[PDB]
């Protein structure tokens, strides 16, 4: 029973976790549908799906009903792929604080970050290295913070205090057989380390994003309008608009401050022409109605900013002829300068910053591109010193100092053993035990080492 | 196993020879290939490994040369699982290590997510990473993406 | 009603730092 | 084939006038920097149908005694009573204002509308007409350097 | 322009020493050699 329910949930699981991506699309797909045909709505204060012979207003509430089960299946799918590494490389960075800078014995977290008042609850819990294919951290910060602190003030802290009393204790003649009581693991299983994960998955920002797809899906049932929020996905998520998207998000702050300048530019005219100028402001209808006037300075300021900016000419062809005396002159240079330093030079500016970023990311790639193929990654000897052999510099760089190499060579250490190592497998596999990495070849290599 | 033209009238007659024929003429080739193939592929991995430190090693022997022509028979079996990496060993000596690469691993390697996990490594590493930590942020990359293979394998 | 009453209401908040 | 119509009807041989560019290489310089990166184009045009249709449907959902577009007075048709004519007038006529689309519907003047239909319209402007023009002018202009 | 001039100045602080002014290449033969160089010979804060 136990067993044969437990074997299906976890096949269960490994699909929606290798279907994510799949299951994105699709509801992506969907999401589409619903927005194309929710383009046939009428008012009758009463919106109605009139527009066909049949066969689209069922359709709308069934494939909603998919659309919310299939986002559900997402965000449960995506809590079997991704949320792992991320707990992943969290147990790693905090094991790593606490081995190399007693982070939580003599560097105690400040105020102004979250993270490390958070990893708090989880260094004293019983498996606290889940997932970083090691359990011998825990050892390694109590020998080498043992005798400069309290040896029973450290444990007290990093758990297992009472656990390694009573393992030295049981390591004497005295030690039982645990049983196994079937419904019965809810006291086995660690509760503070699930609070901790969760905690962890609910400040992922990835996971935030889909909790609020979920919600919005949801609310399309409320109102049919809600799933055109869906195709944000479109941006938001899949990286087939980065290149376009990526120019005007890479400034960003240059658009903010622009248009910061705008407003800041706008409301000195507005100041002027509500100082000096009076009787333009007069967007009369019909003659003897006068009102949208500059009698106050909000809405002058609003009506600048609303019309003035998006005139296309500047602000004087919305206001009145400037044919009286004492202003013929005045009043035109105001207009003119209005015209060449809002409309001509500040929306310069906000393309210029469109305009530029595209050649900035392009010649990013180009320099990634040249760093890749004039020099190696590793070694970092250069093209020319290998370009002396008939292809010398691609058999080295796809031979001898592989990347993918290194990364199976730090996979077979890892996955190998430990009594198990060679020589040279023991020394290098001591040196990524300190972090030191002097082991690899910092500028020279089997070449330059012999003829 | 005469059609494929591999084996040989030789061959042939060994490996029929080699045959359990236990009075039925029935043979269950899954322990047969389980028992003549399991150590044999680690023996002839290790011979492998050894003949091409010694090739890589003693250069401009046409003694070893004229055995490496023999034995490349085997030799390019194990070409897509040993792999070769230069570490920096005893003082000033750089020192050239093999090891074997599962398939597994080298199965999950080629993957689209992997690789453009590796690219986008490789390029936000060339613009923004530094000198100093660059083994520090290559070693981390290294992890991640053996921890995500072992997951997609384990699924 | 909120189209004066929007920026009132928004400086509304800094009497705590103009008390300060 | 389009020579040989040009004899049933003597204007197919406009369509001939399209060898200047898709013939002899006269004018690769020039069409160059727009058929370089073609899916970027494609691309902006498709994201400027998204947003001008999100825009459409806010203003479907919040802005009714607005579109109002009566000649002669009381005469009213054109308006947002249905998603697709609302989202033609506005990709048809909003985007080619040139001023974004407040200019193209009655004044806001009225109340709990006042500041959000201003807030509304200035978006409009500085997302569709001001970043979302510069993004195809600007991968016109990249592709030259 | 301003952007190129960014990069040029970034690119000859990273390339070349300010006082000596040598090369990257010929320090970079000692596992970092030009940084031990521009951080512990040659500083400019210790000039000062
Ligand atoms: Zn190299
Ligand atoms: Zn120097």
């Amino acid at each position: 029973f136990w067993k044969k329910i437990i074997a299906y949930q976890q096949k269960l699981l490994n699909y929606f976790a290798r279907n994510f991506y799949n299951m994105r699309m699709l509801a992506l797909f969907v999401a589409f549908a619903i927005n194309f045909i929710l383009l046939f709505y009428k008012v009758s204060v009463h919106y109605v799906l009139e527009e066909s012979s049949g066969y689209m207003e069922p359709t709308l509430r069934i494939l909603a009903i998919l659309h919310t089960i299939i986002s559900f299946f997402c965000i449960i799918g995506y809590y079997c792929l991704k949320v792992p590494l991320v707990i992943f490389k969290r147990e790693k960075e905090v094991a790593r604080k606490l081995e190399f800078d007693g982070l939580y014995i003599t560097e105690q977290p400040s105020e102004d970050d979250i993270k490390g008042q958070w990893d708090r609850l989880v260094i004293n819990t019983q498996s606290f290295p889940n997932n970083y294919w090691d359990k011998f951290v825990k050892r390694k910060v109590m020998d080498k913070y043992g005798e400069f602190y309290g040896r029973d003030r450290i444990s007290e802290l990093l758990g297992m205090d009472k656990a390694a009393l009573d393992f030295s204790d049981a390591r004497e003649k005295k030690k039982p057989k645990k049983d196994s009581s079937l419904s019965a693991v809810l006291n086995s299983i660690d509760v503070k380390y699930q609070m901790w994960k969760l905690g962890v998955v609910f400040t992922d920002n990835s996971f935030l994003y889909l909790a609020w797809y979920m919600t919005m899906s949801v609310l399309g049932h409320y109102n049919n309008f809600f799933f055109a929020a869906h195709l944000l996905d479109i941006a938001m998520g899949f990286k087939t608009l980065r290149t376009i998207l990526s120019s005007v998000t890479h400034n960003g702050k240059q658009l903010v401050l622009t248009v910061g300048l705008l407003a800041v530019v706008v409301y000195l005219y507005t100041v002027v022409a509500f100082n000096f100028f009076r009787k333009f402001y007069n967007k009369s209808e019909d003659g003897d109605t006068p009102d949208m006037k500059c009698d106050d300075m909000l809405t002058c300021y609003m009506f600048h900013m609303y019309v003035g900016v998006r005139a296309g000419g500047g602000i004087g062809d919305e206001i009145e002829d400037p044919a009286g005396d004492e202003y013929e002159i005045y009043r035109i240079i105001f207009d003119i300068t209005f015209f060449f330093f809002v409309i001509v030079i500040l929306l310069a500016i906000i393309q210029g910053l469109i305009i530029d970023a595209f050649g900035e990311l392009r010649d990013q790639q180009e320099q990634v591109k040249e760093d890749m193929e004039t020099k190696c990654f590793i070694c970092g000897i250069g093209n020319d010193y290998f370009d002396t052999v008939p292809h010398g510099f691609e058999t080295h760089t796809l031979q001898e100092h592989n990347l993918a190499n290194y990364l199976f060579f730090l996979m077979y250490l890892i996955n190998k053993d430990e009594t198990e190592h060679t020589g040279q497998e023991s020394y290098v596999w001591k040196m990524y035990q300190e972090r030191c990495w002097e082991f690899f070849p910092a500028g020279d290599c089997f070449r330059k080492q012999y003829e | 196993m005469e059609s494929h033209k591999h084996y040989t009238q030789s061959e042939t007659e060994f490996l029929l020879s080699c045959a359990e024929t236990d009075e039925n003429e029935t043979l269950d080739y899954e322990e047969f290939v389980k028992r003549f193939h399991e150590p044999a592929k680690d023996i002839g991995f290790n011979v492998a490994v050894l003949l091409t430190n010694l090739s890589e090693h003693m250069p401009n022997d046409t003694r070893l040369q004229t055995f490496l022509e023999l034995a490349e028979s085997v030799l390019n079996y194990f070409q897509p699982f040993l792999g070769r990496i230069e570490i920096m060993g005893s003082a000033k000596r750089i020192e050239r290590v093999y090891f074997e690469i599962s398939e597994s691993s080298r199965t999950q390697w080629e993957k689209p997510q992997v690789k453009e996990s590796k690219r986008q490594f490789i390029f936000d590493v060339v613009n923004e990473g530094g000198e100093k930590e660059k083994m520090e942020l290559f070693v981390n990359f290294c992890e991640d993406t053996i921890f995500e293979m072992q997951l997609a394998a384990q699924i | 009603m909120t189209v004066k009453d929007m920026v009132l209401a928004f400086f509304s908040s800094y009497w705590s730092v103009f008390v300060t």
